[PDB]
Parts: C-alpha cells; structure tokens; sequence
C-alpha cells in the first residue's frame, strides 16, 4: 500500500496507489484507497481493508451527525474521532490512516494515525508498506507552500518510486485535491508514471 | 521447514483374472487444487511380462519404478537372462522399499502379471515394503470409493442366490477379460464423478501369455 | 533445509506445430521488495534447448553453472559434439531431474521449479517440468508458480490436448504466451513488466528475445471506480 | 478425539419410482470397543424419516429435539410436517448452534403427501442442505458409500429393486469400515405403506 | 474410579463395582461403595473423575427423591435413565463438564422386567443385557458374549460375574481390591455381603 | 489385530485374525498374520506388518544358515533371541513388532517366545497380542487346560479369535489356524468370521445378545 | 468454487459452477450457488457453504422487511452495507465470501464482499478457488460497453475456465442476468458440458439377493378411530 | 519392571523381586524372574525399561563369567559392583543409555560377610543393610528402619520381608503378582519356592 | 547498517556508516565497515560482524595466494570467492556483502551478494538495514559516468538520509575511492552531513 497526504499553498492533496493483495495475488488492481468522511475531509487507508472501511464508515456517520447539530467539523475534530476508534480498539485493529482536510480558517491540514492510535499533525505524511522506500526521497524533495502543479508532481514521483520497489503497491495512482475551489479527482496510469 | 514429501493424487487398480491380469490407472497428475498434466503415464511395462505402478508421491513413484526396471536388467546379467517371475519381483520390491524404512518411498505400489503356472497375479505393497498376493486391489486417492464396489462385483460379497434367502451364496464364477475391463471402466467413471483428483484419462495395461497390451479411455476433465 | 531469499516468479511455456515456446520475467524479488530488475531466468543450452527457472536465484545461478559445465564436459573427447553426439533436451532434463531428486533426498534441495523446453534430433517437441521435490511431469502447456493458476487456463484454450498441437501455429502460440504474461503482470504482486521469450523451432532453430515489455494494457476503466460501496464522489 | 468418528456408523438414502429408501447400520462404539448392536440411527416424525450419523449423544439429543418440534408443529398447523419443510427446520436448528455445533450428519427422506413426489436431503454438521435427486450418504464410511452408490444406482427403480440396491450399497460399504456394521436396517417407503427390513451381515 | 460392571438376568439386575480408591501412589481406601439408591427399585453405579462422581450421583439422587415425594410415585427405570442422560448431555457443553460414567440398574414394577442402562459422560445412553465402563468391558465382554442367556437366574448371573472378576484380577495391572455386588429386583435393592 | 498362541499336551496352537486397518479404513480382510519361518517354526504378526514380514523372513534365512553350519535344527530359544537381539539394535528407530516365535524341538519341547520391538523376550505358556488381545485372553484363561485334545485346543483358539473379532473393531475378516508338532506345523485352514459367527452362535448357543 | 460477476450495457450478470466439495470428495454435483437476496438483487457465494446461505437469507429477510417499511424497492448498497457490518462484527469467523449484484432505482451494481467485512467495487470480479482461472479469462477478454449477449458469454467462459482447470470447481454453469427495467432471469444449468457417459454394465440385482432377518410394517399414520 | 527389594542380614543377603510383566493394558506374565547369577556367590536383581533390563543383566553376567574362566577365580561382590557401576556410569552419557536399576547381593568368601549394593541407572552406587528401587522404598523403608537389626537371622529377615510385601500389597495400586525370593550365603544361591 | 558502492567515470567509490549496534545499544560508534581484500578490491560489510569479518579474512587469504601464483586477480574473481563462501555456507551465515574493485582493463565494477549467496553485477549497489529508506532517492539520483565530486555527493546525500531514518545506522560516513591514481580514504562527520 503506498499512501500519502501533502499540504500546499492552496490546501492539501491526498495520494494513493490502487493495488489490493491477498498474499502475492492481486485481489483488486483498481482499488480506491482515498475515501471521503466529509465534503472536504478525506482519508488515506492502509492496513486491514475490513478494519479501515469499518472505521471510515463509522467516522463518516459521526461527522454527519456532528454536522446536523454543530455545523461543519474541523479536520482536527475528524482526526480525533479516528484516533478515538483506533486507540480504544488498538488490540483488535490493524489500521494506519492518514487524515487530510481543508478549512477556510485553518487551510490545508494533515494528521497521521499509525498502528498505536497516536496522532501526529504534520506538513506531509507517508504510510503503507511502500512508504519505507521513499522516506529519503520525500524528505529531500518536500517544500512547504508548494503550488498545485508542484505538489501533484511531488506525489506522482514519490508514489511512482514506492510502486516501483514495493510489490504490495501498484496499479494506478489516484489523487484527490482539496482546496477552496472544491474537490478534484485525479488519476495517473502506469504508462505515464513508470517512465518518470 | 522443508517438507520432502508431496501428494500427486491419482488412483490405480489391479485385477487378477484366470489366465490374465490388468493394471489400470488414471492419467491425471495434480498438486493441491491444480492440474499438472491431463496425460502423465502412471502404469509401466517393466519387462519380463510384469507391469508396475507406484501411486502417491510421483517423485518417489518414478524413483522406485526406475530402480525396479534397473533390478530386472541386472537380474538378466547376473543370472543368464533368466525370466524374473512375478513372485520373485514382489520379494525384490519389498527389499527396495524396506531399504528406505526410515525415510520411506511415499507410494502405494501395485504390480501385475502371470505366475509360473500361467494364472493371473496381482501383488500389493505398503510404503515400507509389506506385500501380499491379492485377487483385487485399488490404490491411491479414490481407493476407498472403488474397493467396496470390487468386493461386491468381483468377489460377490453380500450377494446370495434368490429364493434361498441368505442360505446359499452367489457362486464365484470366473470373469473374462472383457468383463473385467467393464468393471474397471465403471470403477473409474464413478470415482471421477465423486473424487476431484480423478479424471482426464484412463490407461489400462492387460497382461497375457501373448504379452502386454494397452487400452486408453477418456474420462471427464472437470 | 533452507529458505529461499532472492526469488524469481512464474515460468510459462507451450508446444506448437513445429516446436516450443517458453517465457519468464526479468525480476529477482527479495520478499516484497522488487530488488533486482535485470535478471535473466531463461538459460539456453546449445542451439536446441532452453531451461526456464523459477524460485531461489542463488540456486538458479548454481544450476546455470552446472549446465555451462555440462556443455564443456560433453565436448571432451567428442568429435561429434556439434552434430550426432550433441546435448539433447531430454539429456539435459534427465540430468537436472536426477540432481533435484538427489538434493531433496539429502534434505538440502535446490529451491526451484524448472521447465526444460527444446526440440530433439528427430524434430520432436520436448517440454517437461521438474521442481525442488524432484517431481516431474509433461504436458502440452506447462507453467510454474502463479503461471500454473493463471497462464495454463489461457494456454489450454489454444492447445487443450495432443491433437491440437499440429493445428497450432507459432504466431498463435506466441500471441497466447504474450497475453498470458500480461495477465500475470495484472495479477501477480511479485512480477515485472519486462520479460524474455524464447522460441525453439525444428526449422528456424532457436530465437531468443530479450527486453520485451507488457503492452496494450487496460487501465482506463479505473477512473470510474470510486469508494468501496456507498461513496459517490 | 474427533467427535464425528468416536461412535461410528452410517446412513444412506435413495430415490426410486414413486418411492424412497433410507438405511443405516446398527453399531455404537467407543472407538475400537463395540458397545451396542441395536443402536438404530433412523427415526420418523409422521411420514418424514430422519437418519442421523456422528456423535451418539447428539444423535439422541437431536431426535428428541425434532420430536419435540414436530409435535408442536402438528398441534398448531393441524397437519403432519412435510419433508421439504422439515429439511428447512433441520437446517435452521443446526445453524443456530453455529459456533458450538452438534457433531452429526443428518439425512432426511420421505414422500410429499400432497404431490406424491419422492424427496431426500442431506446436511453437514452446521446445517448446509444437500438436496440430491439420486442419493445421499453420511457417516464414517461415506467415501465407501459414495463409491457404491455412484456405480450401483440407476434412476426410477421399483421398490423391491431399490431395496436390493441400497442394501448392497450399505453392506459392502460397512464391511470396508472398522467403525460400521454389527447389523443393518432398511426402510422402503411408499406413499401409504412403509416396510422395515433388518439385514443379515457379518458381525465383525 | 476404576471398574464397574452390570448384568441383566431373568428377574433382576446385578451391579458390581470396585472397592479401591487410589490417590496417586497410595490406595487410601479398600471398602468404597461406588453406588447410590435413586429410588426403592432403581440403583445407579458410577465411575469417573474424583469429586465429580459423588457430586453427580448425589445430585441425581436428590432430584429423583424430590420427584418421588412430589408425585407420591416411583419413576420407571427408563424415565430415570432419560433424566440422567439429559443431565450428562447438558453437562458436556458446560464450562466444566461432569466427568462421570454411570450404569443404571432398575426393576420396572409396571412391566415386571429388569432393566440395565449404560450411560457415559457425553450422555450416550444404551439399554443392554450386560454392560461396563472404561477398560472393564475389554476383558469381560468376551466371557459375557459366550455365557450370557436372557433366561439366566440370579445365582447363575453371580457365577458369570465371578468369572468376569477373576479374569479382571488375572489380567488387569491395577489392584482394584475386589468388588461390592448389589442386586436389584421386584423386592428392591440388597447387597451381597460375601463375594 | 488379534493373535494368540498357547502351549498344551499336543504341542502348540497358533490362531490369528486376518484384518488390516489404516485408521477406520479396512485395508484388507485377507492378511496372513502367521509367517511360516520354516517347516518347524512359526511367527505371528502384530503392530508393523512390514517389520514382521521383512525381519521374520530374514529370521528364516538365519535359521537356515544355522542348521547348514551346525548340522542341527535351531532351538526356539536361539531363533527367538536372534530376532530380539536384532530389534534391540534398532531400539528407538521406530520399529513396531509384537510376535510369538513358536516351535517344537527335542531338547525344549513345545516352546513359545514373546518378542517385542522394545527388546522384550519372554518365554511363556499363553500369549495374546493385538488390539483385541484382552477379548481373546478372557476365553483362553477360563477354558485353558494342559490336557486339552488337539481337536478341542484348535477350537478354543478359533473361538478366542472369534470373540475378539466380534468386539474389537480392528480385528476380523477370517481366522487362520495352525497346530505345531515336533515333526512340524500343520495348517488347519482359513475360516471366514462372517460364516463362523453364525455357525458358532447356533451350535454353541452363545451370543444371545445378537439377533440371528 | 468459481463465481464471477460481469457488468454490461444495461445491467449486470453473475455466474457460478455447481460443484460442492467436502475435502477431495464431491458432495453435490449440481449445487445451487446463486442466491436470491431480493427479486432483482442476487449474489454468488464461496467459502463456508452454510455461512453464505445463512447470511444471504438473514440479510434477504431484513431487506424484505426494510422494503415493506419504506415502500421502496431494495437497493444493492443496503444489502452490501448490512452484509459487511454483519460479517465485520463476527471478525471473519462467518466464512462467507460473496459477489453481490443487482438492479435498483439507482441503477445496476456489482460488488464483492470478503469474510472479514471488506468490500470492493468493480466491472468484473471473481471469487473462490477457481477465481484465478476465471480472472485470467476476464482479464483477457473483458472490455467496456459489453452487450447482454457478450457478458453472458464472458461470464460463462470464466466459469468454464474454473470448471476445467480448478479441481475445487466442476459440473455445470449457473447464470443470473439482471437488466435494468426488466425482471431478473435466473438461468439454472445454463451450460451442461459434464454429463456422465453411459456405464458399461447394469448393476440392477436379482430380487432376493440380499439376506433378510425380519420384516415389519411401520405405523406412519396417526392413532385411529374406533 | 516394578518392585525389587534387598536386605543384608547376619550371614546372608536376601533379594525379593516381583513376578509381574505388564505391557500396557494386560499382564502378559505372572512368573517372571528378574535376576541373573553373575557368579556362584553373587546375584543381581534388576528393574527398569523393557528390553534394556535383560540385555544389561545378561551382558554383565557374560563379562563376569568371562573373568571367572580367565583367572580361575571369583571376583568379590565389591569388585563386581564397581564394575557394574562403571558400565552404568559409562552408559548414562551414551547415545541411548541403559535405563536399568539394579541390586547386587553377594557373599564375600574372603571376608566371610554378606554384602548388598544398590546401583541406579545413573551409576549411583551405595552399600546398604537394606535397599530398594523405584517406589518400593517409599512403603518399606519405614518398616525396615523400625525392625532391622544387623545381627538378624535369615528366617527373621524373611519375616521382615513378608511384612514389607504385605504393606506393598495393601497400599500399592499396581498388582505385581507376588515376589520371587532368593538367598545368597556362603553355600551359594538358592530360591525360596514358597512365599 | 548503511552501505553502498557506486561506479563512476574514473573508477568506483565505496561508502558506509560507522554504527555497530547490539539491540538498541551502540557497541561501536566509529566502526570501519569498508574493508580491504586486495590493493584495489575492497568490500562493504552488512549482517553478522563475526561472519563478515571471518569471510573477508578468508577472501583476503585466497586473493593473496592467488596473487602469488597468477598475478593480480579481477574484481569478478574476488566476487566469485565471496559468493562461493556465502552460497556453500548459506545455512550458517548472515552476510550481505558488496564487492567493489578497480582494474585498468575493466575499470570500476560493483558486485552485490545478498543473503542467499547469489551474485549481481550492477552500476551501483545499496545494502544494509538503512538502504530500504533510500531506494527511491538513489534510483532517482544515480547517473552513469559521474565525476568523483558528483559521486561523493551522491553517496554522502544517500547515506545521510539512510542514517537519518535508520536507528541501526549512524556515526561518521566513511568512504574509500578506488581509481588508477590509487586508494583514497574519506571521512565525513555528523555536523557536515546532517545539515544537508
Ligand atoms: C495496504 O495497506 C494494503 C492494501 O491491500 C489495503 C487495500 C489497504 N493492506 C494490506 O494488507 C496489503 C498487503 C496492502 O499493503
Ligand atoms: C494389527 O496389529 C494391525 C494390522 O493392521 C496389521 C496388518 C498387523 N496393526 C495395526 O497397526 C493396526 C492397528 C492393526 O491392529
Ligand atoms: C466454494 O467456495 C466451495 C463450495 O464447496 C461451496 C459449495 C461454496 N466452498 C468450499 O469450502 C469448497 C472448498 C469449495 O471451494
Ligand atoms: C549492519 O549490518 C549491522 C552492523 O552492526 C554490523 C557492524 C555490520 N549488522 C547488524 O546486525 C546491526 C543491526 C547493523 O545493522
Ligand atoms: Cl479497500
Ligand atoms: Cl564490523
Ligand atoms: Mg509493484
Ligand atoms: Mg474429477
Ligand atoms: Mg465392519
Ligand atoms: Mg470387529
Ligand atoms: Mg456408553
């Protein structure tokens, strides 16, 4: 699994591969690991597919009910609800989730929630089996306040390398852009990103 | 940990007639839920009017058959081209198998042919060498499906004569080669229906005083 | 007894009217790490045989040296080394099969699955399999690892039995092999896009093709797939 | 250790022309030790017959349970339960013990009283229904029974012919199983008469 | 505990049960009565894990005695055996199952017939002419198969029982310190004090 | 498996069943559990079938070499000890054997040695080995006397196997009888348990529990 | 078990083989693996056979009550959500692996569900021991904008690949077509390429062959009047 | 095998050894002599794992008999016991050790004294007035501690031995089918045929 | 352990960290993992310190005896001797060795020998626990026929990242340059490479 979220000038972009493997068999080569818990709060999923889907579905329910009562929730609030589920059920869960969202007040924010259930607010986050191979690259190449086009290139190049080396990652590179302008989905095929 | 054994499936069947003998076996070769080959010969002509099959783990099965064929060759060299009798072949195979008593050939071996009086003969072995002359023997995966049918239709077990009601048994009349082949084919057709490792093809080797003849029949490929 | 470290995945093969085709990708995996991308797993022996190997790469390199050494040894005191007494596919296979079974019997196996493809002196197609257990079998189509599960079904639609071999041309056979390699790239997590293919024909001889790539891939439909059930955006 | 092969035993069922047949051995054992030669495994609730193999305490328990349930069914419905309906009841009842199951191999047999149609069915320990046209097998010699039935069986057999087929299927299968035998019973079932026959077999 | 036997003859049921109680390396007692009277014409012998045996036997005894008072009526041996089986069948899927095997010998006053029921700890009931639990049957069944007749007298039944005990005393490794024998018939339950 | 052998006035009776089982599966009903070591010695099969066949056939070779070298019949004591010393060398390796080496010589008279894969070697008058041994012992112990006739002794051995064949699930098929004299063993036929059971039930009045 | 699902122009099709097995033994040669959740929502199951039957009946029952409560035809996403949440709760112990397909007022849908509760979306899917053989065929011949006739052909061909090459699958091919604005057609035994050949011999016994001890009439009737 | 006892009195050594041979569920023999004569005035009893016991005993016997012929002289009990200990001490660090415990009773003709040596399978030798192996000592040592005197006669030693056997027959779970008793004195070795 | 060898225009450069750990304790913070088997044939060691030292000592012995008889050995020959030891004793060894050398005929060559005992000739090689984090970076930044200064920078930046993320790697960055000119040792301290 190769997943990442990166903050930039206009907001935040989530990125992910599309491979789902049962051992060495690719069960699904066109998986969507970028999932929506609110209009402009999305998450990247890694670990158990069942666990991360179940968690994400519960979070979406909580934020839908939150919105009905108290209006639009913050990205921090969404991350807290993810944490609460991941921390309190740490013994029975295998979930590594990156939460990313866009407020107008706070702009682009990224929170990573690893296995333990801890929360870490970061400028950008990487996770999944394929992330190990791009710690060096991402650290050397990340800058704060990048443009949309630069951030797309940064994610595309990063996940391209993660896919290249990690057998558990592959397929298409899906991306979701979160800004004031709205929500934009992007897709990049093997023939495009492999030759980078 | 390394596991030196495997299961290649398959099923074999030997039947001894009055003046003939048949040794049949399906031609399917498998591992787990995959088919390796739809036609991989399992019953072999070993010379001296003897036919042999070593069913189970195919590597050990091929090794044993190869060593026995080799034993037949050296028996000719050492003893003035003397014909290896079926009973002598059976004893020789025991020593080949027991030679690896503490790391066995993981196979159920059957040989067939004619004894020194010209009558039909089938011998049956366990993996570690215990052997015995028998009139009827199925071996391998679907052996449990076939043997009861053979007890009933070859040896007329539990069959009595109408009118007497359990008092007089059905007489043990001799079966012709045409009659035996029918029972072999129906045994494998039935086994193919109910056992997943049995199918593809059936190959029968018939042994008479005239020599060794082969017959092949199609089986369901699912 | 050991465990395999650097590994190679599927080897696939089939017979056609005048010869045999064999193929295998150029990847040497290190667990889930796709470590080495330039590994040749098809190793030709003479001009009439190609040995395709999967499994442990260090053991493959050992087998590669044995075959190289076999050619040298056959040439010794042999005026007909490049003619009547040249190495046949059947000779090369039986040698390997002997070694594989001996090594498993000492509880120290060569952790491989091997397919020997070639053409005999009389023009007959040779295609036979052997693995770490010393198990051997022949079939119109043969494949190792994931290939057994995904390639064979596709190749068996072309050559379902022995009588289909004379009806199958080299163009149809090669097409089926190349398509199978694409399917394995879609679905095998330990595979690569780059592969090698070898054709051994009784008329045109040995044609070894390097640096092939999987092409004509379908990915466009991925853009329409969203979420995992209820999600619309 | 394995609950399904402590006590041993077998059941087989077959269809014929306007008739069904169900049969079982009579052995109950404690592994190698033969304990009883009168342990019948076929029961009936009205015109619906149920054979049960496996762990003997559960065989007894389930019989008592289905007697219980079919009796209440009859009082409320004001009619006897049918084979198709009973099959669903057996399936429901077994599956409610999904994670603590009865270690049994049930077999239903009977003729629908209204349509006159012959019916047989089999189940795994957990309730899955196997509704075959030809025959159903169950017990420690199920492999043997599959082999016998598959070769001996032909469709549309008359009651008295069907008796011979199912009897020979059971007897020869039981003789190749250590934990089956010690006598046998065969039920021949027609729309409005049922004949029960005890078979003579080897007692080892 | 170790050996318990049972035999149903013409007009009575005879139960034989060992006297030894062994705890590890020592035989703590050699006069233990492994039986309880459930009702005037129904006797139950038992063998299994220590503690569970007596606890189970007394629990059954109390329940049958309660039924007898409530209805002013004695349950049939068949009825008692079915009750006992259900308790064991209930027990086997409990948190901690009763590890107890029993024989129920009774005389049915309605049918005027002796009845012997063998029930193991799983709740496996069988009605038999003669029965045993554990390794006891392994030695005695061949003798019982040979000599047993359904029309035997009580004296003949005791003689066949002596032959069974002698075979046990010869071929069993464990010293079970002899047996206490009890007879159940139309007149009730009595103990054979010399055996 | 049920095998027995007992000494008496007229020599030795050896009786065995014929069943072979792999788990619950009955592999064979026609197994020969008496090895004819030579015209004067017999051996029984229990536990491992191959181990018995292989090593007691081998024993026959050693006994033949003995009488070629020593110009004299090998004693039952010596023959049994050759086998027990052999299996003792293999102790731990996993041989499975329980056999009665039976013979009748001048110096010893009728002799039975129980030989074991644990290295045990016991001389004795009565022995029963196998999963159905306890059933056979019951009939033997209650009916055995030294002054049995050859006819009654043969029947006792036959009846004792039948007793085990009935109760023991892993014993049955048929009964093989042998009678060992000083001039050699004498085979007393193969007796199907199916037919024998009903014959015995009627003529003897036994097995009243079973319906026939 | 080979089960597949294929999307097409105006709907979705699912297919399955008809072999059920207990170990290496074939229990039923003509097993029905296509299950009805609601009239126009069907699914095919693999794994523990009781679990797939049970879980589809339970959800199917609740779906029916939901449809009556809301006065609306049931949706596939409802069946999907109910199935996954049920399977997740039991942490994989309910061994049901399902391909769920159907048409509803929202449109045509195709999903897969695994025992642990994870779900996937796709245009073509396969599950079971023969899924790799089937997926090989699907990956070789699938395209966008398939017609009804093409999708049935592709689905049944994918099942055949499983039937022939996978030992866990066999016998016949069952199909169910769910098209938008139409009744779902359940094609039981759509293909029958595995009929057993006539036997060489008849094994009908002569009457009186079996030995009998006792005969008796069984009383199946109730207690009689008078 | 099971129970072996030994007692050294004034002018002799007495060894008692059980007669039972049990293999699993059955007592195959009830007249087994668990002893070998090493020399005219030296007797060794033994108990341990099946096969190993007899093999070891006969191996020792052969070696002592060989020494006797070579030197035309009988080794002292002390010398024989030291030889036996070394063989067991050698054995315990072998590929497959002899699992055999022994008692060596002998009469030293030079010193005119009876001698009893107890040696376990590890090669642990002790000279004692009375000894045992396995669980036998657990019952009998309290009686021997109480009654034993160094100046006892052979008849008194046998009476104390009967009291030991009676206690074993009362409190041991296993039926060891009585004991064979043998006396070793200046005149050699003899068996007490009635006990 | 972070180790690498990189071929370039003038020859080849070996690079390595200096950390040796027993669990989480740093047993030696100034270890020399770049070791000499011949004048211009060196190796990088990873895995068991005992095993790799024992192997390297044996190889040095073999190449010293080779030189006495047949003159200077090739880098390929040295790699073959390493392989022979690593392959034939695979059950008892934990050694991941990179062999690097300079001929005049063949110029700079790099052979990597992972756990199995296989041999792989490469333009450059990376190994050790810390290598996982720089597969992406090294693949994106490596070029063939680099200069000495470029290759030193490439190794310095690579191992800097490997050290940053891998707890098992650290200390100083040692390097050894192999060219026609001779053998040059280089060292780079934390204060230098951390700020990169
Ligand atoms: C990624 O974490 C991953 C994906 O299959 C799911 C879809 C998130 N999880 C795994 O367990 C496998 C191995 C993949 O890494
Ligand atoms: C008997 O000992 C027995 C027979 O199968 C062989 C043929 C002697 N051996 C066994 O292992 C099983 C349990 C049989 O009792
Ligand atoms: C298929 O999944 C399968 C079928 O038997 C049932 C009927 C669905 N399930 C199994 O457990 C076996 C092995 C078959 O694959
Ligand atoms: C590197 O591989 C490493 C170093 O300690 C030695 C000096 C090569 N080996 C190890 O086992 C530890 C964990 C280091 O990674
Ligand atoms: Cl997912
Ligand atoms: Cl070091
Ligand atoms: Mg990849
Ligand atoms: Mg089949
Ligand atoms: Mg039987
Ligand atoms: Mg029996
Ligand atoms: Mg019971």
């Amino acid at each position: 699994t190769s997943i990442m979220a990166v903050t930039f000038k206009d907001g935040v972009i989530l990125g992910a591969d599309s491979r789902t493997t049962t051992g060495a068999y690719i069960a699904n080569r066109v998986t969507d690991k970028l999932t929506r818990v609110h209009d402009k709060i999305w998450c990247c999923r890694s670990g158990s597919a069942a666990d991360t889907q179940a968690i994400a579905d519960i979070v979406q329910y909580h934020l839908e009910l939150y919105t009905s009562q108290y209006g639009t929730p913050s990205t921090e609030t969404a991350a807290s609800v993810f944490k609460e589920l991941c921390y309190e059920n740490k013994d029975n869960l295998t979930a590594g989730i990156i939460v990313a969202g866009y407020d107008d007040k706070n702009k682009g924010e990224v929170y990573t929630i690893p296995l333990g259930g801890s929360v870490h607010k970061l400028p950008y986050a990487i996770a999944g089996s394929g992330s190990t191979f791009i710690y060096g690259y991402c650290d050397k190449n990340f800058r704060e306040n990048m443009s949309k086009e630069e951030t797309v290139d940064f994610i595309k190049h990063s996940l391209s390398q993660a896919i290249k080396w990690d057998g558990s990652s592959g397929g298409v590179i899906r991306m979701v852009v979160l800004t004031a302008a709205g929500v934009e989905r992007l897709i990049f095929y093997p023939d495009e990103y492999e030759q980078l | 940990q390394f596991n030196p054994y495997g299961d290649n499936g398959g099923t074999i069947l030997g039947i001894a007639g009055e003046d003939f003998a048949v040794l049949a076996g399906d031609t399917r070769n498998i591992t787990d839920y995959s088919i390796n080959s739809r036609y991989e010969p399992k019953v072999f002509d070993c010379g001296d009017n003897i036919v042999m099959s070593a069913n189970g783990f195919a590597a050990d099965g091929d090794a044993l058959v190869k060593r026995f064929k080799n034993s037949v060759k050296w028996y000719h060299f050492d003893h003035n081209d003397k014909k290896l009798s079926i009973n002598s072949a059976a004893r020789n195979i025991q020593h080949l198998l027991y030679g690896k008593r503490f790391f066995p050939y993981y196979v159920h071996t059957i040989i067939a042919g004619l004894d020194e009086d010209g009558k039909g003969a089938v011998y049956s072995f366990d993996p570690v060498g215990s052997y015995e002359r028998e009139q009827c023997r199925a071996g391998g995966a679907a052996a449990s499906l076939i043997m009861p049918f053979l007890d009933n239709q070859v040896n007329f077990k539990n069959q009595y004569e109408p009118g007497t009601n359990g008092k007089v048994k059905k007489p043990l009349k001799y079966l012709s080669v045409e009659e035996v082949i029918k029972l072999v084919r129906d045994s494998f057709t039935s086994a193919t229906e109910r056992h997943i490792q049995v199918g593809d093809g059936l190959e029968i080797l018939i042994v008479t005083k005239d020599g060794v003849r082969k017959e092949f029949y199609e089986l369901k490929r699912d | 007894t050991q465990q395999p470290i650097v590994t190679g995945t599927s080897v696939i093969s089939m017979k056609y009217d005048n010869g045999v085709i064999i193929a295998a990708d150029n990847l040497g995996s290190y667990g889930s790490l796709l470590r080495f991308n330039g590994v040749e797993r098809l190793i030709p022996v003479g001009d009439n045989t190609v040995v395709g190997i999967s499994g442990d790469i260090s053991d493959m390199q050992h087998i590669e040296r044995l075959l190289k050494d076999l050619v040298t040894e056959n040439a010794y005191d042999n005026p007909l080394a490049d003619a009547e007494e040249a190495l046949e596919p059947s000779y090369i296979f039986e040698y390997l099969a002997t070694v594989m079974y001996q090594r498993r019997s000492k509880m120290n196996p060569l952790w491989n699955a091997i397919i020997v493809a070639g053409v005999q002196s009389n023009g007959d197609q040779f295609l036979r399999y052997v693995n770490l257990l010393g198990v051997t079998y022949s079939s119109p189509t043969l494949a190792t690892g994931f290939g057994a599960h995904m390639a064979n079904p596709l190749l068996r639609k072309v050559v379902d039995r022995e009588s289909d071999i004379p009806k199958t041309t080299v163009q149809v056979a090669e097409e089926a092999i190349v398509n199978a390699m694409r399917v394995l790239y879609y679905r095998d997590a330990r595979s690569s896009r780059n592969f090698s293919l070898a054709i051994i024909d009784k008329n045109t001889g040995l044609t070894f093709k390097k640096n092939l790539q999987v092409e004509n891939m379908k990915w466009d439909f991925a853009k329409d797939i969203k979420g995992y059930g209820t999600q619309k955006i | 250790s394995d609950p399904s092969s402590i006590n041993g035993g077998i059941v087989v069922a077959m269809t014929g022309k306007d008739c069904v047949a169900i049969a079982c051995d009579l052995r109950l054992g404690s592994q190698s030790l033969g304990v009883s030669n009168k342990f019948e495994k076929i029961f009936h609730y009205g015109h619906v017959f149920l054979g049960i193999t496996g762990l003997a305490t559960d065989v007894t328990t389930l019989n008592e349970m289905f007697r219980y349930k079919t009796n209440l069914y009859k009082l409320k419905e004001e009619r006897a339960i049918e084979p198709e309906t009973f099959t669903q009841l057996v399936s429901s009842s077994l599956y409610e013990r999904r994670f603590g199951p009865y270690f049994v191999g049930p077999v239903v047999a009977g003729i629908n009283s209204k349509s006159g149609k012959p019916f047989i069915a089999g189940f795994d320990l957990i309730g899955c229904i196997d509704e075959a046209k030809d025959f159903i097998v169950s017990g420690t010699a199920s492999d043997q029974l599959f082999g016998m039935c598959e070769s001996l069986y032909e469709p549309n057999l008359e009651p008295e012919d069907l008796f011979e087929t199912i009897s020979q299927a059971l007897l020869n299968a039981a003789d190749r199983d250590a934990l089956s035998g010690w006598g046998a019973v065969v039920y021949i079932i027609k729309k409005d008469e049922v004949v029960k026959r005890y078979l003579k077999m080897r007692q080892d | 505990m170790d050996i318990i036997l049972g035999i149903r003859v013409q007009d009575s049921v005879i139960l034989a049960s060992s006297k030894a109680v062994t705890r590890g390396i020592s035989v703590l007692k050699d006069s233990d009565d492994k039986t309880r009277q459930l009702s005037p014409h129904t006797l139950m012998s038992f063998a299994g894990e220590a503690g569970d045996t007596v606890q189970f036997a007394e629990y059954i005894q109390a329940n049958i005695q309660l039924y007898s008072i409530r209805e002013d009526y004695e349950l049939s041996p068949q009825a008692v055996s079915s009750f006992v089986r259900q308790e064991l069948a209930k027990s086997i899927r409990s948190r901690r199952p009763y590890q107890v095997n029993v024989l129920i010998g009774g005389y049915d006053k309605k049918k005027n017939k002796p009845e012997l029921y063998q029930i193991d700890y799983l709740g496996t009931k069988v009605e038999l002419p003669y029965g045993a639990h554990g390794y006891s049957g392994f030695y005695t069944f061949s003798l019982l198969d040979h000599h047993y007749r359904p029309d035997m007298t009580t004296e003949e039944g005791l003689d066949l029982l002596k032959l069974c005990v002698q075979e046990l005393e010869k071929r069993m490794p464990m010293d079970f310190k002899g047996v206490i024998v009890k007879i159940v018939d139309k007149d009730g339950i009595r103990q054979v004090d010399d055996f | 498996t049920t095998t027995l052998a007992f000494r008496f006035q007229g020599g030795i009776i050896v009786a065995v069943d014929s069943r072979a089982t792999a788990g619950n599966w009955v592999a064979s009903q026609t197994v020969k559990k008496v090895i004819e070591i030579n015209p004067f010695l017999l051996g029984t099969m229990a536990g491992g079938a191959a181990d018995f066949q292989f090593w007691e056939t081998w024993l026959g070779s050693q006994c033949r070499l003995h009488e070629l070298r020593e110009k004299e019949r090998i004693s039952v004591a010596a023959a049994s000890k050759i086998l027990s010393n052999l299996v003792y060398q293999y102790k731990g390796a996993g041989l499975s054997m329980g056999t009665m080496i039976c013979g009748y010589t001048r110096k010893e008279g009728p002799t039975i040695y129980y030989v074991d894969s644990d290295g045990t070697r016991l001389k004795g008058d009565i022995f029963c080995v196998g999963s159905g041994q306890t059933f056979a012992y019951g009939v033997l112990d209650s009916n055995y006397k030294w002054d049995l006739s050859v006819e009654d002794a043969l029947y006792l051995g036959k009846r004792s196997i039948l007793a085990a064949a009935h109760r023991d699930a892993y014993s049955g098929g048929s009964v093989n009888l042998y009678h060992v004299t000083e001039d050699g063993w004498i085979y007393h036929g193969n007796h199907d348990v199916g037919e024998l059971f009903w014959k015995v039930k009627e003529e003897e009045g036994s097995f009243n529990n079973v319906i026939g | 078990t080979t089960i597949v699902g294929v999307k097409f122009n105006n709907g979705v099709v699912i297919a399955a083989d008809t072999r059920s097995t207990q170990g290496p033994i074939v229990a039923d040669k003509n097993c029905a693996k296509l299950h009805r959740i609601s009239p126009k929502i069907w699914c095919a199951g693999a794994g523990t056979a009781a679990d797939t039957e049970a879980v589809t009946q339970l959800i199917g029952s609740n779906i029916e009550l939901h449809s009556l409560y809301t006065s609306r035809e049931p949706r596939v996403v409802s069946a999907l959500q109910m199935l996954k949440q049920h399977l997740f709760k039991y942490q994989g112990h309910i061994g049901a692996y399902l391909i769920v397909a159907g048409v509803d007022p929202t449109g045509s849908h195709l999903f897969s569900i695994h025992a642990h509760g994870s779900t996937d979306v796709g245009y073509y899917l396969s599950l079971g021991s023969g899924s790799l053989a089937a997926m090989a065929v699907l990956e070789s011949h699938w395209k966008q904008d398939l017609t009804k006739e093409e999708a049935i052909k592709l689905a049944s061909d994918a099942i055949q690949a499983g039937i022939w090459n996978d030992l866990g699958s066999g016998s016949n091919v069952d199909v169910c077509v769910m098209e938008i604005g139409k009744d779902a057609e359940y094609l039981r035994n759509y293909l029958t390429p595995n009929v057993r050949e006539e036997k060489q011999k008849s094994y009908k016994f002569p009457r009186g062959t079996t030995a009998v001890l006792k005969e008796s009439i069984v009383n199946i009737c109730d207690i009689q009047e008078e």
